[PDB]
Protein backbone atom coordinates (compact mmCIF):
# COMPACT_ATOMS: atom_id res chain seq x y z
CA UNK A 1 0.00 0.00 0.00
CA UNK A 2 3.15 2.38 -0.74
CA UNK A 3 2.70 5.62 -2.75
CA UNK A 4 5.80 7.56 -2.55
CA UNK A 5 7.53 10.36 -4.94
CA UNK A 6 10.77 11.09 -5.36
CA UNK A 7 12.58 14.46 -3.40
CA UNK A 8 14.67 16.86 -4.60
CA UNK A 9 18.00 14.82 -2.96
CA UNK A 10 16.80 11.92 -4.23
CA UNK A 11 14.90 10.05 -1.79
CA UNK A 12 11.63 8.74 -1.35
CA UNK A 13 8.86 10.26 0.52
CA UNK A 14 5.81 8.47 1.50
CA UNK A 15 2.74 9.89 -0.15
CA UNK A 16 0.13 7.34 1.35
CA UNK A 17 -1.69 6.65 4.69
CA UNK A 18 -0.93 2.89 5.72
CA UNK A 19 2.48 1.61 4.34
CA UNK A 20 3.31 -1.37 5.41
CA UNK A 21 7.29 -2.07 5.08
CA UNK A 22 8.25 -5.99 5.27
CA UNK A 23 11.41 -8.01 5.43
CA UNK A 24 11.37 -11.46 3.44
CA UNK A 25 13.86 -13.95 3.91
CA UNK A 26 15.43 -15.80 1.21
CA UNK A 27 13.23 -18.29 1.17
CA UNK A 28 10.47 -15.81 0.71
CA UNK A 29 8.94 -16.18 4.33
CA UNK A 30 8.49 -12.79 6.14
CA UNK A 31 10.04 -12.02 9.62
CA UNK A 32 9.54 -8.15 10.65
CA UNK A 33 7.15 -6.16 9.98
CA UNK A 34 6.77 -1.57 10.42
CA UNK A 35 4.74 0.80 9.93
CA UNK A 36 5.88 3.83 7.53
CA UNK A 37 4.12 7.02 8.03
CA UNK A 38 2.49 9.63 6.13
CA UNK A 39 5.69 12.05 5.25
CA UNK A 40 8.29 9.67 6.00
CA UNK A 41 11.31 9.49 4.08
CA UNK A 42 13.10 6.06 2.90
CA UNK A 43 16.51 5.57 2.36
CA UNK A 44 16.11 2.35 0.23
CA UNK A 45 14.17 1.53 -2.43
CA UNK A 46 11.25 -1.53 -2.57
CA UNK A 47 12.90 -5.11 -3.52
CA UNK A 48 16.32 -4.00 -2.44
CA UNK A 49 18.71 -5.98 -0.04
CA UNK A 50 19.46 -4.53 2.72
CA UNK A 51 22.20 -5.72 6.29
CA UNK A 52 21.26 -6.36 9.74
CA UNK A 53 21.23 -3.28 11.52
CA UNK A 54 20.55 -0.88 8.19
CA UNK A 55 18.83 1.94 9.01
CA UNK A 56 16.02 2.19 6.24
CA UNK A 57 13.15 5.16 6.96
CA UNK A 58 13.00 8.26 9.04
CA UNK A 59 10.45 10.85 10.18
CA UNK A 60 9.92 13.25 12.89
CA UNK A 61 7.41 11.79 15.65
CA UNK A 62 6.16 14.95 16.85
CA UNK A 63 4.51 16.44 13.60
CA UNK A 64 2.91 15.07 10.58
CA UNK A 65 3.51 17.33 7.84
CA UNK A 66 1.85 18.07 4.11
CA UNK A 67 4.35 17.06 1.24
CA UNK A 68 3.22 18.56 -2.50
CA UNK A 69 3.77 16.20 -5.32
CA UNK A 70 4.43 18.93 -8.52
CA UNK A 71 6.88 21.76 -8.09
CA UNK A 72 5.52 25.63 -9.13
CA UNK A 73 4.62 28.51 -7.06
CA UNK A 74 2.39 28.59 -3.67
CA UNK A 75 -0.29 30.64 -3.30
CA UNK A 76 -3.40 30.95 -0.97
CA UNK A 77 -6.72 30.24 -1.67
CA UNK A 78 -9.66 31.05 0.54
CA UNK A 79 -7.32 32.35 3.51
CA UNK A 80 -8.87 35.99 4.98
CA UNK A 81 -6.31 37.82 7.19
CA UNK A 82 -7.86 37.79 10.79
CA UNK A 83 -11.28 35.83 10.14
CA UNK A 84 -10.03 32.76 9.22
CA UNK A 85 -6.60 32.95 10.05
CA UNK A 86 -4.22 34.44 12.55
CA UNK A 87 -0.70 36.18 10.98
CA UNK A 88 2.55 37.47 13.29
CA UNK A 89 4.87 39.39 11.51
CA UNK A 90 8.75 39.64 12.55
CA UNK A 91 8.95 43.58 12.19
CA UNK A 92 12.72 42.94 11.92
CA UNK A 93 12.30 41.43 7.86
CA UNK A 94 9.64 41.07 5.56
CA UNK A 95 9.08 37.46 6.92
CA UNK A 96 5.76 36.45 8.87
CA UNK A 97 4.19 33.25 10.33
CA UNK A 98 0.72 32.11 10.11
CA UNK A 99 -1.83 29.97 12.10
CA UNK A 100 -4.85 28.34 10.29
CA UNK A 101 -7.64 29.16 13.00
CA UNK A 102 -10.42 25.98 13.99
CA UNK A 103 -13.93 26.16 13.83
CA UNK A 104 -14.48 26.94 17.59
CA UNK A 105 -13.16 30.29 16.92
CA UNK A 106 -14.41 31.57 14.16
CA UNK A 107 -16.92 33.87 12.55
CA UNK A 108 -19.86 32.92 10.71
CA UNK A 109 -18.61 34.92 7.57
CA UNK A 110 -15.41 32.50 7.79
CA UNK A 111 -17.86 29.22 8.45
CA UNK A 112 -18.75 28.27 4.81
CA UNK A 113 -14.84 29.36 3.29
CA UNK A 114 -12.40 26.80 3.11
CA UNK A 115 -8.69 27.65 2.94
CA UNK A 116 -6.04 26.07 1.31
CA UNK A 117 -3.12 26.51 -0.51
CA UNK A 118 -2.83 26.06 -4.46
CA UNK A 119 -0.20 25.38 -6.91
CA UNK A 120 0.53 27.29 -9.88
CA UNK A 121 2.93 27.72 -12.86
CA UNK A 122 5.16 30.99 -13.16
CA UNK A 123 1.73 31.48 -16.03
CA UNK A 124 -0.18 31.72 -13.26
CA UNK A 125 -2.58 28.87 -14.81
CA UNK A 126 -3.41 26.02 -12.12
CA UNK A 127 -0.74 23.34 -11.90
CA UNK A 128 -2.49 19.51 -12.48
CA UNK A 129 -0.81 16.70 -11.02
CA UNK A 130 0.80 14.87 -13.81
CA UNK A 131 -1.09 11.47 -14.55
CA UNK A 132 -4.58 12.77 -13.83
CA UNK A 133 -6.50 16.17 -14.18
CA UNK A 134 -6.94 17.21 -11.14
CA UNK A 135 -5.77 20.76 -9.60
CA UNK A 136 -2.98 20.50 -7.10
CA UNK A 137 -4.53 22.22 -4.14
CA UNK A 138 -4.28 20.85 -0.46
CA UNK A 139 -6.46 21.74 2.02
CA UNK A 140 -4.97 23.00 5.59
CA UNK A 141 -7.08 21.75 8.48
CA UNK A 142 -6.98 23.62 11.64
CA UNK A 143 -4.29 24.29 13.97
CA UNK A 144 -1.59 24.16 11.06
CA UNK A 145 1.77 26.10 10.80
CA UNK A 146 3.13 27.64 7.81
CA UNK A 147 6.04 28.80 7.10
CA UNK A 148 6.16 30.08 3.34
CA UNK A 149 5.32 33.05 1.69
CA UNK A 150 2.92 34.14 -1.03
CA UNK A 151 4.48 33.49 -3.96
CA UNK A 152 7.37 31.06 -3.15
CA UNK A 153 8.67 28.74 -5.35
CA UNK A 154 8.62 25.38 -4.10
CA UNK A 155 10.12 21.69 -5.30
CA UNK A 156 8.02 18.78 -5.14
CA UNK A 157 8.23 16.36 -2.01
CA UNK A 158 9.03 20.01 0.53
CA UNK A 159 6.51 20.38 3.23
CA UNK A 160 3.93 23.40 2.82
CA UNK A 161 2.75 22.87 6.60
CA UNK A 162 3.10 21.23 9.73
CA UNK A 163 0.55 20.42 11.85
CA UNK A 164 1.43 19.20 15.51
CA UNK A 165 -0.31 16.39 17.59
CA UNK A 166 -1.16 16.07 20.95
CA UNK A 167 1.03 14.22 23.21
CA UNK A 168 -0.96 12.18 25.14
CA UNK A 169 -1.05 9.71 28.83
CA UNK A 170 0.06 6.64 30.30
CA UNK A 171 -0.70 3.56 28.43
CA UNK A 172 -2.65 1.55 31.60
CA UNK A 173 -5.65 -0.66 31.66
CA UNK A 174 -7.52 2.38 32.39
CA UNK A 175 -6.89 3.91 28.89
CA UNK A 176 -7.87 0.74 26.83
CA UNK A 177 -11.08 -0.14 28.32
CA UNK A 178 -12.60 2.58 26.79
CA UNK A 179 -11.43 1.62 23.70
CA UNK A 180 -12.45 -1.76 24.45
CA UNK A 181 -16.05 -1.10 25.18
CA UNK A 182 -16.44 1.18 22.29
CA UNK A 183 -15.58 -1.86 19.71
CA UNK A 184 -17.58 -4.67 21.37
CA UNK A 185 -20.77 -1.39 21.78
CA UNK A 186 -20.01 -0.81 17.96
CA UNK A 187 -20.04 2.93 17.89
CA UNK A 188 -19.38 4.31 14.49
CA UNK A 189 -16.43 6.50 14.28
CA UNK A 190 -16.41 10.62 13.77
CA UNK A 191 -15.42 10.26 10.62
CA UNK A 192 -15.49 7.17 8.72
CA UNK A 193 -12.89 6.12 5.64
CA UNK A 194 -15.67 5.79 2.45
CA UNK A 195 -15.80 3.03 0.72
CA UNK A 196 -16.74 1.85 -2.34
CA UNK A 197 -20.67 0.20 -2.42
CA UNK A 198 -20.08 -1.78 -5.89
CA UNK A 199 -17.67 -2.53 -8.07
CA UNK A 200 -16.35 -1.27 -11.58
CA UNK A 201 -14.98 1.85 -13.28
CA UNK A 202 -15.70 5.21 -11.78
CA UNK A 203 -16.52 8.98 -13.10
CA UNK A 204 -17.49 12.06 -11.69
CA UNK A 205 -20.65 14.23 -12.17
CA UNK A 206 -22.15 17.01 -11.27
CA UNK A 207 -21.24 19.45 -8.64
CA UNK A 208 -23.85 20.88 -6.50
CA UNK A 209 -23.47 23.66 -3.23
CA UNK A 210 -19.44 22.81 -2.35
CA UNK A 211 -20.26 19.13 -2.69
CA UNK A 212 -18.53 16.30 -5.44
CA UNK A 213 -20.61 13.26 -6.88
CA UNK A 214 -19.26 9.90 -7.98
CA UNK A 215 -21.06 7.25 -10.52
CA UNK A 216 -19.32 4.24 -10.09
CA UNK A 217 -20.46 2.06 -13.99
CA UNK A 218 -20.69 -1.18 -13.25
CA UNK A 219 -18.35 -3.23 -16.42
CA UNK A 220 -21.78 -5.06 -16.60
CA UNK A 221 -25.76 -4.59 -15.32
CA UNK A 222 -27.17 -1.24 -13.66
CA UNK A 223 -25.68 1.57 -12.48
CA UNK A 224 -27.23 3.12 -10.43
CA UNK A 225 -24.77 4.14 -7.29
CA UNK A 226 -24.41 8.09 -6.95
CA UNK A 227 -22.77 8.91 -4.08
CA UNK A 228 -22.78 12.62 -2.77
CA UNK A 229 -19.19 12.46 -1.31
CA UNK A 230 -18.35 16.21 0.65
CA UNK A 231 -16.08 18.48 -1.20
CA UNK A 232 -13.35 18.76 1.83
CA UNK A 233 -13.07 14.90 1.66
CA UNK A 234 -9.43 13.65 0.10
CA UNK A 235 -9.87 10.96 -2.28
CA UNK A 236 -7.75 8.11 -3.82
CA UNK A 237 -9.35 7.78 -6.73
CA UNK A 238 -10.01 9.58 -10.06
CA UNK A 239 -12.00 9.20 -13.33
CA UNK A 240 -11.03 5.97 -15.83
CA UNK A 241 -9.90 3.52 -13.33
CA UNK A 242 -11.85 0.52 -11.76
CA UNK A 243 -12.28 -0.50 -8.16
CA UNK A 244 -13.75 -3.22 -6.64
CA UNK A 245 -16.12 -3.51 -3.21
CA UNK A 246 -14.81 -2.76 -0.20
CA UNK A 247 -12.09 -0.58 -1.51
CA UNK A 248 -10.71 2.84 0.23
CA UNK A 249 -12.19 5.86 -1.76
CA UNK A 250 -11.07 7.93 1.23
CA UNK A 251 -9.32 7.02 3.84
CA UNK A 252 -9.91 7.48 7.38
CA UNK A 253 -10.80 4.80 10.36
CA UNK A 254 -13.07 2.58 9.29
CA UNK A 255 -16.50 1.44 10.68
CA UNK A 256 -17.88 -2.28 11.64
CA UNK A 257 -21.01 -2.04 9.91
CA UNK A 258 -19.55 -0.97 6.43
CA UNK A 259 -16.80 -4.07 6.69
CA UNK A 260 -19.98 -6.03 7.36
CA UNK A 261 -22.05 -5.15 4.71
CA UNK A 262 -19.21 -4.93 2.11
CA UNK A 263 -16.67 -7.77 2.88
CA UNK A 264 -18.60 -10.14 4.70
CA UNK A 265 -19.12 -12.20 8.11
CA UNK A 266 -15.12 -12.62 8.45
CA UNK A 267 -13.77 -9.66 7.80
CA UNK A 268 -15.18 -8.11 10.70
CA UNK A 269 -14.80 -10.84 13.23
CA UNK A 270 -11.21 -10.71 12.44
CA UNK A 271 -11.36 -6.81 12.56
CA UNK A 272 -12.88 -6.81 16.31
CA UNK A 273 -10.33 -9.81 17.26
CA UNK A 274 -7.65 -8.28 16.15
CA UNK A 275 -8.54 -4.79 17.37
CA UNK A 276 -9.45 -5.97 20.79
CA UNK A 277 -6.47 -8.14 21.06
CA UNK A 278 -3.91 -5.29 20.77
CA UNK A 279 -5.38 -3.57 23.40
CA UNK A 280 -5.16 -6.58 25.97
CA UNK A 281 -1.42 -7.78 24.76
CA UNK A 282 0.31 -4.27 25.50
CA UNK A 283 -0.95 -4.90 29.42
CA UNK A 284 0.73 -8.82 29.42
CA UNK A 285 -3.02 -10.48 29.52
CA UNK A 286 -3.46 -13.47 27.58
CA UNK A 287 -7.31 -14.67 25.90
CA UNK A 288 -7.68 -17.03 23.65
CA UNK A 289 -9.43 -16.11 20.42
CA UNK A 290 -12.79 -18.55 20.59
CA UNK A 291 -13.96 -15.69 23.68
CA UNK A 292 -13.65 -12.77 21.53
CA UNK A 293 -15.48 -14.82 18.76
CA UNK A 294 -18.42 -16.24 20.36
CA UNK A 295 -19.48 -12.55 21.95
CA UNK A 296 -18.87 -11.29 17.47
CA UNK A 297 -21.28 -14.04 17.35
CA UNK A 298 -23.78 -13.06 19.64
CA UNK A 299 -23.48 -9.74 17.96
CA UNK A 300 -24.96 -11.04 14.78
CA UNK A 301 -28.28 -12.50 15.33
CA UNK A 302 -30.37 -10.40 13.54
CA UNK A 303 -31.37 -10.42 9.45
CA UNK A 304 -33.60 -7.64 7.48
CA UNK A 305 -35.22 -9.18 4.89
CA UNK A 306 -34.93 -7.64 1.25
CA UNK A 307 -37.57 -9.27 -0.71
CA UNK A 308 -40.62 -11.59 0.87
CA UNK A 309 -39.97 -14.24 -1.90
CA UNK A 310 -42.29 -16.74 -1.03
CA UNK A 311 -41.94 -16.52 2.51
CA UNK A 312 -44.34 -14.78 4.80
CA UNK A 313 -42.11 -12.17 5.91
CA UNK A 314 -42.64 -8.58 5.11
CA UNK A 315 -40.28 -6.08 3.05
CA UNK A 316 -38.57 -4.30 5.62
CA UNK A 317 -38.48 -6.09 8.61
CA UNK A 318 -35.85 -7.27 11.01
CA UNK A 319 -35.80 -10.70 12.61
CA UNK A 320 -33.83 -13.26 14.05
CA UNK A 321 -31.42 -15.17 11.84
CA UNK A 322 -32.06 -18.53 12.88
CA UNK A 323 -35.64 -18.36 11.92
CA UNK A 324 -35.04 -16.99 8.25
CA UNK A 325 -32.43 -20.02 7.98
CA UNK A 326 -35.25 -22.61 8.79
CA UNK A 327 -38.34 -20.96 6.98
CA UNK A 328 -35.75 -20.34 4.12
CA UNK A 329 -34.99 -24.56 4.73
CA UNK A 330 -38.76 -25.52 4.97
CA UNK A 331 -39.61 -23.78 1.46
CA UNK A 332 -36.26 -24.38 -0.57
CA UNK A 333 -37.18 -28.23 0.15
CA UNK A 334 -40.72 -27.71 -1.47
CA UNK A 335 -39.42 -26.47 -4.61
CA UNK A 336 -40.32 -22.54 -3.72
CA UNK A 337 -37.66 -19.36 -3.81
CA UNK A 338 -36.86 -18.32 -0.71
CA UNK A 339 -36.33 -14.82 1.19
CA UNK A 340 -32.94 -13.33 0.82
CA UNK A 341 -31.89 -10.57 3.58
CA UNK A 342 -29.23 -9.04 5.02
CA UNK A 343 -27.09 -9.40 8.28
CA UNK A 344 -26.73 -6.71 11.09
CA UNK A 345 -24.12 -5.80 13.76
CA UNK A 346 -25.70 -4.92 17.23
CA UNK A 347 -23.93 -3.46 19.87
CA UNK A 348 -23.99 -5.84 23.02
CA UNK A 349 -26.83 -3.29 25.14
CA UNK A 350 -28.70 -2.93 22.13
CA UNK A 351 -28.90 -6.66 21.24
CA UNK A 352 -29.36 -8.01 24.77
CA UNK A 353 -32.33 -5.57 25.33
CA UNK B 1 -17.46 27.88 48.16
CA UNK B 2 -17.33 31.93 49.66
CA UNK B 3 -19.82 33.92 48.87
CA UNK B 4 -19.06 36.74 46.32
CA UNK B 5 -19.25 36.73 42.72
CA UNK B 6 -17.17 33.76 39.93
CA UNK B 7 -16.40 33.58 36.62
CA UNK B 8 -16.12 30.51 35.19
CA UNK B 9 -16.88 28.50 31.09
CA UNK B 10 -17.50 25.17 29.77
CA UNK B 11 -14.66 23.79 27.97
CA UNK B 12 -16.96 23.80 24.77
CA UNK B 13 -18.43 20.43 26.17
CA UNK B 14 -21.76 21.69 25.94
CA UNK B 15 -21.64 22.22 21.70
CA UNK B 16 -20.75 20.17 19.34
CA UNK B 17 -18.77 22.87 17.43
CA UNK B 18 -16.41 23.04 20.82
CA UNK B 19 -17.34 26.67 21.35
CA UNK B 20 -16.38 27.97 25.03
CA UNK B 21 -19.46 29.32 26.74
CA UNK B 22 -18.61 31.45 29.61
CA UNK B 23 -20.94 32.41 32.56
CA UNK B 24 -20.28 34.73 35.87
CA UNK B 25 -22.47 33.60 38.98
CA UNK B 26 -23.04 35.72 42.21
CA UNK B 27 -23.92 33.82 45.32
CA UNK B 28 -24.41 35.48 48.62
CA UNK B 29 -24.22 34.24 52.15
CA UNK B 30 -28.32 34.35 52.30
CA UNK B 31 -30.53 35.02 49.12
CA UNK B 32 -31.17 33.97 45.96
CA UNK B 33 -28.24 33.92 43.41
CA UNK B 34 -27.70 35.45 40.02
CA UNK B 35 -26.25 34.12 36.83
CA UNK B 36 -25.32 35.98 33.40
CA UNK B 37 -24.36 33.70 30.31
CA UNK B 38 -23.41 33.53 26.92
CA UNK B 39 -25.17 31.84 24.59
CA UNK B 40 -23.71 29.98 21.32
CA UNK B 41 -24.92 32.67 19.07
CA UNK B 42 -23.47 35.32 20.96
CA UNK B 43 -26.60 37.11 23.13
CA UNK B 44 -26.02 37.89 27.22
CA UNK B 45 -28.72 36.22 28.98
CA UNK B 46 -29.82 36.76 32.98
CA UNK B 47 -30.69 33.93 35.40
CA UNK B 48 -32.29 33.59 38.88
CA UNK B 49 -32.32 30.66 40.70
Amino acid sequence: NVKSVVNSSGKLVITSRNTELKLIDEFGRTKESYKVPYGAVLAKGDGEQVAGGETVANWDPHTMPVITEVSGFVRFTDMIDGQTITRQTDELTGLSSLVVLDSAERTAGGKDLRPALKIVDAQGNDVLIPGTDMPAQYFLPGKAIVQLEDGVQISSGDTLARIPQESGGTKDITGGLPRVADLFEARRPKEPAILAEISGIVSFGKETKGKRRLVITPVDGSDPYEEMIPKWRQLNVFEGERVERGDVISDGPEAPHDILRLRGVHAVTRYIVNEVQDVYRLQGVKINDKHIEVIVRQMLRKATIVNAGSSDFLEGEQVEYSRVKIANRELEANGKVGATYSRDLLGITKASL
Amino acid sequence: RSPGVFFDSDKGKTHSSGKVLYNARIIPYRGSWLDFEFDPKDNLFVRID
